[PDB]
């Protein structure tokens, strides 16, 4: 199933919804776009404007708070979208960086409709859109240089990953007698930016992290139990021909999906070794 | 040269059915697709037995590809509890493998107790016969004169005074106290589980216009039965008393055993979990095919789990079906319900 | 001086029913008389017991003075017979002189051997007619008993009863009892059961046949033979009563007389003193017990009615005579005779 | 009972019947004459003339052969009576004897009607009725001087050599007389000596009980009794008392069972005798 020229510009990022049949892109043209694909036919639904710069990444929204969409893009700020009555609409907008916001990501609907932002301003953001509407997020330092991913560490107490340009890898947690997420743990491991972190959701004892690099490998990280350290361990022996840039998970099988700048994407698996291989 | 932003890539993502989601190399097409992950198949043969209700082919690869020895039994069993069916094959499991005297010359009353009973009987007096007979260890005798008479207490007098000094000195005294009183507690609790195939006959022979008590009393040995090594046979007594729940138990109870059994068998976590999962339930949806048979929270909650690993297969269609049986009173079952369904639809 | 004819004398002769017959002194005219001879009397209780029906006074007549013992209970015997009557005489001499239940099944048990196991395969399977054969093919009496009484089967309840008998009926005479009163008989009992327990069989006689009187008279008398038999005597005659045999008891009698005339010559007795009183007795106690039976066919006792209808007409009492003739078979040309003399002689 | 003046002249007999009802008398008036007596009552039937001189005794034949009777007299004659229909005619007369006839005796029924006769002439006479009515008698010289009686044996208990009867003589014997089928006649079987004067009368009891019953009255005022055993065996005598009798005897008769004898003498009286224990006799009756 193809859809050619969804876009005239570069495009950045393509998700679908919860139930795998709504598309949703997003590129430079400074707009996103809404798809509807079934078998091998597709029908555009929208094009989402308001960006004053290129958009970088889209998450889909748990279907138990609507139908919602968030961006973020060089301009620095997100933008969350809505589809009532059967148009989408600008409902809400979160602006506290001063910099290219590069990562956003929903948090597991049992924290309700929490937002996970990373940005080229070194920090990240974690927002909830409270009773009335508006927003009172929580602001960290997270990265010297620039946080390029954030990632949400399934739910149990709250934890995620980000990714900085500091060649660093981050486990935060959330404190209470500090009323904001506190560094866990740092993981050196890349001697070049990081480009996207990823924790997977399955639910085994083993929680499982994968990083991916502008120096041309993949870590994956693993953490036994709470008294275990995290452990690297290379995706392959031989770093990668160019850049890694995305990573992704599956939902059942933690099966992971590597997205490399020789525009090739290579799937992994996991063996009786504890060491990956082509799935 | 490095640089901050925009530079070209897939972007590759997963979503709900197995799908991957990538931008194509002239960056501005959008592809999705469903991998082929070598070891997840979409389950055909329980999709396609489940519609046309023939496990054959299902039991013939399950029982061909076993595991330990326990499985092969449970196989087995469907394996020709398929071909003769329920009904015949709980008949072929419960079943089995001088007079004269010419009087002859004199003779005598000799003694009082004789001259006693022999003047009661002649005197038309069959009742005190019986009673100067059991005061007395003539017990034969008082028996004698009683299968002749039609006076039942008395016709009963006797029976309570065989058993009240034997039933205890002998099995089948105890067995007869039990046929005459008609009742099977006392077997049905004490007699050994050895002879069970009996304790089985005697339920279906005591009660059998009363199907309630006929399977609360066949479950109660059922019980026995497997707690008392006869494991093979408690599910042979429960397939007959239409106790799915009771098999359901034991099965929940043996899972992890039999997941650690295949994960020492060269398999990732994931392939054991998976395995298993997968033969429990294509074993206990064959099972409850020939029973007469949710309300077990485990087994829900395992049900449930097979949903996902099936809709990951993008077999929406099987993972519905599952569904269905699913009681339509759970969340998780109403919230994956309207999920498979946008999803497929 | 002597002459040869037309001497004067009283020219007597004897005639039936003692009649003496002689010129009167005056020889001119004849006088039939009815002589007295010492020992010789009509029998006028005998008369009048016959005539009212109350034997009390030649009851006790004979009691004061009876010869021999066995004689002396016969008489005793008549006596009570008079007063109680036949019948509560018969109900007086045949007349003779809950549990514990707690069993509770305890603790586990277990079929052992291949016969305790295949019973029970034969009780629940509900195949109740089998479980009783194997427990008979086993020496498991009493449980094929306990089993049988609980069906309401016939041909199999007796095939219980049958295989009882056929080993205990030898063995004990209790069982032996009960296989008769079982099989609703009593030959066995009459035949051969102790003649001391005769009241056991007499009462058995009678609850057995109590709408066949014929049967029960021919068991009775059965018996009655036996006690005789065996030194029985007073009881045989009993049952006979009993059975209305008045034939039996006229055998008996019959038969001890001889012995009888003549532990009665010995008391210096006539052979005419001997055979009189002898036969006297003998009609006597015979015409009493007579009374209370239920009853002439017998040779041997016929003749003696006729010899006791002899010595009647020579007292002269005709009467009496007439009575006795007239019990005898008309169809006797002794009694056809006799009895025309006696008609003639007395109307 | 009495039936007084029977006749005028002096009765010489008087018999009763088969049944002790009929009554037959003679007497020197020479007549017979028969009644019929009831209770103490009786009636005068009829009067039997014929014979020419007394007449000295009578018997009654067995009813069977109907109502007949038999007398003999003085005259040599014996003369068979019969009633048909309360009618007496003569039916039949006796006259082979050559002096006086003084008894007459019909024999036991089973020989028919056969009757025994004793005559002065020293000779007996058996006749009996053939079947037109006339006879063929026998005729013995049975004793010396004149024969006085003769009566029968009882019938044996149909063989004709099994009869005897008894005669008494005036030669003081008693003989005793069997018949012969050879000689065609009764023969002597034995002469019982003991009496020394003229034999009276003489009477065969009936009694059916091992032994013979003779009973011998004379002259002589004695009454032999004699017994016998043996059917071949002798005659025992035995006197039966040991003192005479006060006058002659005259009559003797047994009675029809016990044995009881009857005896009648001159001085007109009648004793009874039973026999005892001892084998002797005795009064049978309160003594006189």
């Amino acid at each position: 199933v193809v859809i050619a020229n969804a876009h005239n510009e570069l495009i950045h990022d393509a998700v679908l919804d919860y139930y795998g049949k709504r598309l949703a892109t997003c590129s430079s043209d400074k707009t996103i776009k809404i798809f509807e694909v079934e078998g091998e036919t597709h029908k555009l639904i929208d094009t989402l404007t308001g960006h004053e710069g290129p958009v970088w990444r889209v998450d889909w929204a748990h279907p138990k708070f609507g139908t919602i969409l968030a961006s973020c893009s060089y301009d620095g700020k997100v933008l969350i979208w809505k589809e009532e009555n059967g148009r989408w609409s600008q409902i809400a907008v979160h602006a506290v960086h001063s910099a290219s916001v590069n990562s956003v990501q929903w948090a597991p609907h049992e924290y309700g409709p929490l937002l996970l932002v990373a940005s080229s301003d070194g920090k990240v953001s974690v927002v909830e859109f409270k009773e009335n509407g508006t927003t009172s997020p929580i602001i960290i330092d997270a990265h010297a240089i620039g946080v390029n991913s954030a990632s949400w560490a399934p739910a149990t107490s709250r934890k995620f990953v980000t990714g900085g340009a500091d060649n660093l890898v981050k486990i935060w947690k959330y404190n209470s007698d500090a009323q904001t997420y506190v560094l866990e743990s740092t993981l050196e491991g890349h001697s070049d930016w990081v480009r996207d972190v990823a924790w997977s959701p399955t639910v085994l004892l083993r929680s499982y992290l994968a990083s991916v690099s502008q120096d041309r490998t993949c870590i994956i990280w693993t953490q036994d139990n709470e008294q275990g350290p995290w452990k690297k361990t290379l995706l392959k022996e031989e770093k990668f021909p160019d850049v890694l840039w995305r990573a992704s998970w599956s939902l059942s099988g933690n099966v992971l999906a590597l997205s490399g700048g020789d525009n090739k994407v290579t799937l992994w698996k996991e063996n009786l070794e504890g060491k990956w291989e082509p799935a | 040269a490095p640089t901050w932003y925009g530079e070209p890539s897939p972007a590759a993502h997963w979503a709900f059915g197995g799908k991957l989601v990538q931008i194509t190399p002239d960056g501005k097409g959008v592809s999705i697709t469903n991998p082929k992950i070598s070891g997840l198949e979409s389950n055909t043969t329980l999709s396609e037995a489940l519609k046309t209700k023939d496990f054959k082919p299902l039991i013939n690869q399950r029982l061909v590809k076993v595991i330990d020895d326990v499985n092969e039994e449970d196989w087995n069993l469907l394996e020709k509890l398929s071909m003769d069916g329920t009904e015949e094959f709980l008949k072929e499991a419960l079943a089995f493998d001088e007079t004269n005297f010419q009087p002859e010359g004199d003779f005598s009353l000799s003694g009082n107790i004789e001259q006693t009973i022999s003047k009661n009987l002649v005197s038309g007096n069959i009742k005190s016969a019986v009673k100067n007979s059991l005061e007395n260890d003539l017990l034969m005798e008082a028996m004698v004169i009683a299968l002749d008479s039609n006076n039942e207490r008395l016709k009963e007098s006797v029976k309570n005074a065989y058993f009240a000094k034997y039933g205890s000195k002998s099995s089948l005294s105890r067995i007869l106290y039990s046929i005459s009183k008609r009742e099977v507690d006392d077997l049905v609790e004490n007699l050994d589980v050895s002879q069970w195939k009996f304790i089985s006959k005697a339920i279906q022979n005591l009660y059998p216009n009363d199907i309630a008590q006929r399977n609360e009393m066949l479950i109660k040995l059922g019980d026995r039965l497997k707690e008392n090594g006869h494991r093979q046979d408690s599910l042979t007594l429960y397939l007959a008393a239409g106790s799915l729940d009771k098999v359901a138990s034991i099965w929940l109870s043996e899972f992890p055993d039999l997941e650690d059994k295949l994960k020492k068998d060269n398999k990732t976590i994931y392939e054991a979990h998976s395995e298993c999962l997968t033969e429990f339930i294509e074993r206990f949806t064959v099972f409850s095919n020939f029973i007469n048979g949710i309300n077990n929270e485990q087994l829900i909650a395992k049900f449930l789990e097979f949903i996902n690993l099936t809709t990951s297969t993008g077999n929406f269609e099987l993972a519905t079906e599952f569904l269905n049986s699913l009681p339509s009173d759970n969340e998780e079952v109403k919230t994956e319900k309207a999920r498979v369904l946008i999803a497929s639809g």
